[PDB]
DNA sequence: TATAATGGGAGCCTCTGATGCA
DNA sequence: TGCATCAGAGCCCAAAAT
């Protein structure tokens, strides 16, 4: 929703923003035709 | 050591102007031009010629060079000469010089005092292919721009008018630089116009359209076949220095054949035909050899009419025709019985 | 004759077909850049009498060490429905080799 | 001759004008419509050289009898095009540029011949400070300037443009 | 690289290599008539295929892309002979 | 992470959109152009290491 | 801070103009200027002012250091520098030789200080920094045309700002943005950011990059190559072989040896010619 | 070509050598 | 004059990279 804070005017929509890929049973992506996986990455927790 | 840091602290060293400060300075400049133009009557001489000795000497000694369109070269000889031509003026008339040095003086100080605004415009365009500094530049060339068409007498702040000149070239900088195959100004809009409805036909359409859903939005005069070729005239290299691999070890370049140098095998091939078609030629007599590799372009690389052949052996233009046929009947006659030349042909 | 046995009226190797090292998958010609016929074939082409034709061979064909037999083609032109390919070109063939 | 040497010297603004073909004075690369190279551009072939063999651009003169032939039309030299691997063009600067080689490889061969400090050196090359040439009688804070001073902005304008205020 | 035709990179541990043994016409063939001495490369196949023995190399044509890489840098590399005297190893191609 | 990235990136544009054009008439649609968060998410499935 | 000098007739100066004091302002010569400064003619209160200021040069950038470079006497600095090599402190010594070493390198060399100033800059071939067609008719191009883009679009603006009279403030900005292209296209990284195509972070490969390093021209294509007449493949045991022997794959002698075989293709009668024994074996 | 608009934005090893401070 | 601090210099090969 655009809202104008002076006039207090409301226009309210559903945007498309292009898509996201699902990933399939096994776990694992179709990116382009080809199977691909996500490697987890290891690091540094946050905090003190 | 930062180059927009360093050139926003210099641009803070102009302090903006009073309403007052910024009419009197456009004032000034206003004036100014109309004092070159009274000078070019007085003196009989080019107005524009005059604009850079005025310019010369207010910038000071430090600027001096050859102005493109000014058919004199300028240097403090010329603009000593020019100089000395307009102080030799009469009081009434040596008045002028005056008002035109102090409207420059003016120009100066308007533009220096309107850089942070270039700034607050130009900083909104990055990202589109031209560097921030780049925006910079090409921003102020529209500030320019705009302080020599300036109207002061219309009561508008000077930001109103500047604004519309910088937008302006700020976007064609960005229309005529940002592409390394460049691309005419109109024909980016097209190309940007194709963008912006193919965006809209996706968020009305919730998928990618179609080359047709295109050329239906685009309206007539657009089918399927303008818009891919329209989009294909849009594609922009892609770097040979691009990496393949999760390594640092190679680039994309480094796969991509060369088809220009002829190969080896290539080379060693046209040699065996050219060896191969003298020794046929050595079964003629020297004189049926020699017109055909005058005919054929094997000497001297051209292919000479039947008349110059002709003229350099003595005979009729028919002749010379006929001593080539009979040459060629021979050859054809020699490559049915020995089959050397054939593999050549492919 | 020999080299062409394989393939389909449309140029795509036949379903079933044994392909070795050399063969062609899928045939393909390309126009020649415009070039002048050296001296050498301006006389060769005069002594054979036929005219240089304006297409080259640029078909696809079986790799050095592998080839198989073929199991799928996969064909797509442009102006066929349900199917758009990236700008310029008119259409793909897929040959998968078992 | 055999090649027993070989030497390798800094080149004079001189020696790189006399390699170069010609000077690129648009940032052009080729034709988007036609691909051909774009004149005066990058890739022009009047200056680097013809893209194919005994050929100039526009196709007046096709054959190695004129070898060395520059067309009237097209301005490309009939040669081999090897020579594109091989000619080099120019750009002419507005203002002199530095070479980074001869400034950021401490020390610096730059500075260490004009006795100046990284930097010094930085803040003249990239616009942060002046350096007097020719004081011609200035003087600043009571002592005159003397050559090779570095002066600031602020420093330089009370300088040559004088100093001044002014008060609401 | 297999997929391209490719040759075998002999890199720098493979000339040390050829270094030790003292093969020195190996190793130059390697440098040259095998890689980028274009007019080497040539007629080492056209000898092969009518039997004569490989010719003599010349310069391969990545020292003439170093000469001009460093041309471009404002650096002037000059090949020379024992006179001290300049040799041209563009043979004419790049000087007016 | 790349989905924020590229979400922060359409919302420069937002920001940018919401100086030009008319200050009256403006709908969502008007508004955002959703190539940033797109391209920010291609790149993460197909470029990432 | 400047000084006001009244005229009643004519000014023979103009505004703008550099005076020192004594210099003739208006009135055929009667009225004069006491200090050093810039004209300033005002004529609403009919007056010269004179702002107290000098003639000062004083430059910024390369154009200023390519002046002191040309300037240099070397043979004058050596004699200072030898008077140097004196001093009692090491230190002092120590840089007089430092210096010395560089003042005698030119010496020397015959080569100009002033030469390490770039006014011409060279243009690479284009065959060593291409523009190709790959297979699927796109294209493909090396980094330096960008980054010799960058350099020619920057000096062009700057010709026209200065046929335009900008003020100093932007034909200052443009020469530092003139020094840093002529940087990034010699040794992009060396002094600053690094400048890199737009939606990427990769740097663009420069002139030294390609020179230096793992990957540059020396290590990569110098002092090793990819050769032709070579082969590759898994290798296993031959217990049976002699030491002077190894196994060789049938069908990788035919390609290794091919020309070879080509040859002895047509000694024996196998082909008619060398280029249809070629055409067999594809 | 004219309401006015006036200062940016991202950020995370070992050895060697010169340089700037006790 | 003697000592930190920092900038800039390096960090295996070939294969492959889908
Ligand atoms: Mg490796
Ligand atoms: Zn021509």
């Amino acid at each position: 929703q655009l809202i104008h804070k002076d006039t207090g005017l409301i226009k309210e929509d559903e945007v498309f923003l292009g898509h996201i890929p699902l990933m399939t049973e096994d776990g694992s992506f179709i990116i382009n035709g080809a199977d691909r996986v996500i490697v987890s990455q290891i690091h540094r927790s946050p905090g003190v | 050591s930062d180059p927009v840091r360093q050139y926003l602290h210099e641009i803070g060293q102009v302090p903006l102007l009073t309403l007052e400060e910024e009419v009197e300075l456009a004032r000034k400049v206003e004036e100014g031009m109309e004092a070159i133009k009274k000078l070019s009557e007085i003196t009989g001489l080019d107005p524009d010629l005059i604009r850079e000795v005025v310019r010369a000497k207010i910038l000071g000694s430090a600027r001096v060079r050859h102005i493109p369109g000014l058919k004199e070269t300028l240097d403090p000889k010329t603009v000593e000469e020019i100089d000395q031509k307009l102080k030799s003026l009469p009081k009434e008339h040596k008045r002028y010089l005056h008002i035109a040095r102090e409207g420059e003086a003016a120009r100066q100080h308007l533009i220096e005092a309107n850089l942070r605004l270039v700034v607050s415009i130009a900083k909104k365009y990055t990202g589109r292919g031209l560097s921030f500094l780049d925006l910079i530049q090409e921003g102020n060339q529209g500030l320019i721009r705009a302080v020599e068409k300036f109207e002061y007498k219309r009561r508008f702040k000077f930001s109103t008018y500047a604004t519309w000149w910088i937008r302006q070239a700020i976007n064609r900088a960005i229309a005529d630089q940002a592409r390394t195959i460049r691309i005419p100004v109109h024909m980016v809009e097209t190309i940007n116009k194709l963008s912006r409805t193919a965006r809209q036909l996706q968020q009305e359409l919730g998928r990618e359209p179609t080359y047709e859903e295109i050329a239906e939005a685009m309206g007539p005069g657009w089918d399927a076949k303008r818009v891919e070729e329209t989009l294909k005239i849009a594609q922009e290299p892609v770097s040979l220095e691009t990496p393949i691999g999760d390594e640092k070890d190679s680039f994309y370049g480094d796969f991509i054949p060369d088809e220009h140098l002829p190969s080896p095998v290539d080379a060693a091939t046209q040699s065996l035909l050219s060896e191969e078609l003298e020794k046929a030629l050595s079964k003629l007599s020297e004189r049926e050899a020699m017109v055909l590799k005058l005919r054929k372009g094997l000497i001297d690389g051209r292919e000479h009419t039947l008349e110059e052949v002709g003229a350099f052996f003595g005979v009729t233009r028919e002749r010379i025709r006929q001593i080539e046929n009979k040459a060629l009947r021979k050859l054809k006659y020699h490559e049915s019985r020995t089959r050397k030349l054939r593999d050549f042909l492919d | 004759e020999a080299a062409l046995r394989d393939l389909d009226e449309e140029g795509v190797v036949r379903i079933g077909a044994e392909v070795k090292p050399g063969d062609i998958l899928v045939g393909r010609t390309s126009f020649k850049g415009e070039s002048e016929p050296t001296p050498e074939e301006r006389l060769l082409r005069s002594i054979f009498g036929e005219k240089a034709r304006d297409v080259k061979d640029t078909s696809l064909r079986v790799p050095p060490g592998e080839g198989g037999i073929v199991v799928r083609t996969v064909r797509l032109r442009r102006g066929d429905p349900g199917v758009e390919l990236k700008p310029g070109v008119r259409e793909v063939v897929r040959v998968y080799v078992a | 001759k055999e090649v027993r040497k070989v030497r390798i010297a800094l080149a004079s603004p001189e020696k790189i004008r006399s390699w170069s073909y010609g000077e690129v004075e648009k940032p052009e690369t080729i034709n988007y419509r036609t691909l051909k190279p774009e004149r005066d551009g990058l890739f022009d072939e009047r200056i680097f050289g013809p893209i194919k063999d005994y050929e100039c651009a526009c196709g007046k003169y096709k054959r190695q009898r004129f070898e060395g032939k520059v067309c009237e039309r097209c301005g490309v030299e009939v040669t081999k095009s090897i020579v594109r691997r091989y000619r080099m063009g120019h750009i002419e600067l507005a203002t002199p540029a530095a070479h980074i080689w001869f400034v950021k490889d401490v020390p610096s061969k730059i500075g260490t011949l004009l006795d100046l400090s990284a930097t010094e050196l930085e803040q003249v090359l990239y616009f942060s400070k002046y350096i007097v040439l020719d004081p011609k009688g200035a003087i600043l804070n009571g002592v005159p300037v003397e050559k090779r001073q570095l002066l600031t902005d602020e420093e330089y304008r009370e300088l040559r443009y004088g100093k001044q205020e002014t008060y609401p | 690289g297999k997929a391209q035709f490719g040759g075998q990179r002999f890199g720098e541990m493979e000339v040390w290599a050829l270094e030790a043994y003292g093969a020195a016409h190996t190793l130059q063939e390697m440098l040259t008539l095998k890689s980028d001495d274009i007019e080497g490369r040539n007629a080492a196949y056209e000898a092969i295929i009518k039997g004569e023995d490989v010719p003599e190399p010349s310069v391969p044509e990545s020292f003439r892309v170093l000469v001009k890489e460093l041309q471009a840098l404002a650096l002037d590399v000059q090949t020379l002979d024992e006179k001290d005297n300049p040799v041209d190893i563009f043979e004419g191609l790049a000087s007016k | 992470d790349q989905f924020r990235v590229g979400l922060a990136r359409l919302a420069r544009g937002v920001r940018e959109r919401m100086l030009m054009g008319s200050e009256d008439s403006l709908t969502p649609a008007k508004l955002v152009n959703s190539r940033p968060l797109e391209a920010a998410i291609r790149e993460f499935f197909s470029r990432s290491q | 801070k400047a000084r006001v000098y009244p005229f009643e007739d004519d000014v023979e100066v103009s505004t703008g103009d550099r005076v020192a004091p004594g210099d003739v302002l208006a009135d055929g010569g009667k009225v004069k200027s006491d200090v050093y400064g810039r004209v300033e003619v005002d004529l609403v209160r009919n007056v010269v002012r004179v702002v107290e200021s000098y003639d000062i040069d004083a430059r910024m950038g390369a154009e200023a250091i390519q002046q002191l470079l040309k300037e240099l006497d070397l043979e004058a600095l050596e004699k200072e520098l030898l008077e140097e090599m004196k001093h009692p402190s090491r230190a002092r010594r120590a840089k007089a030789r430092k210096r010395l070493e560089v003042v005698r390198a030119f010496l020397d060399s015959g080569n100009r200080p002033e030469w390490m100033i770039l006014e011409a800059v060279p243009v690479l071939p284009p065959d060593l920094r291409p523009m190709v067609q790959v297979d699927g008719g796109r294209f493909a191009t090396s980094d330096l045309n960008d980054l010799y883009r960058r350099l020619i679009n920057r000096n062009n603006r700057l010709k026209k700002l200065l046929a335009q009279g900008a003020p100093e403030i932007i034909i200052r900005n443009e020469k530092r943005m003139l020094q840093e292209a002529v940087d990034a296209l010699l040794d992009n990284g060396r002094r600053g950011a690094p400048v890199t195509n737009p939606g990427s972070d990769r740097p663009l490969r420069s002139l030294t990059d390609i020179l230096s390093g793992k990957q540059g021209r020396f290590r990569q294509n110098l002092l090793g190559k990819r050769v032709d007449y070579s082969g590759r493949s898994v290798i296993v045991v031959g217990p049976q072989l002699k030491l002077h022997q190894c196994g060789l794959p049938k069908r990788m002698a035919l390609e290794l040896f091919k020309p070879f075989l080509l040859k002895k293709m047509e000694e024996k009668g196998i082909a008619p010619n060398v280029k249809a024994a070629r055409r067999m074996l594809e």
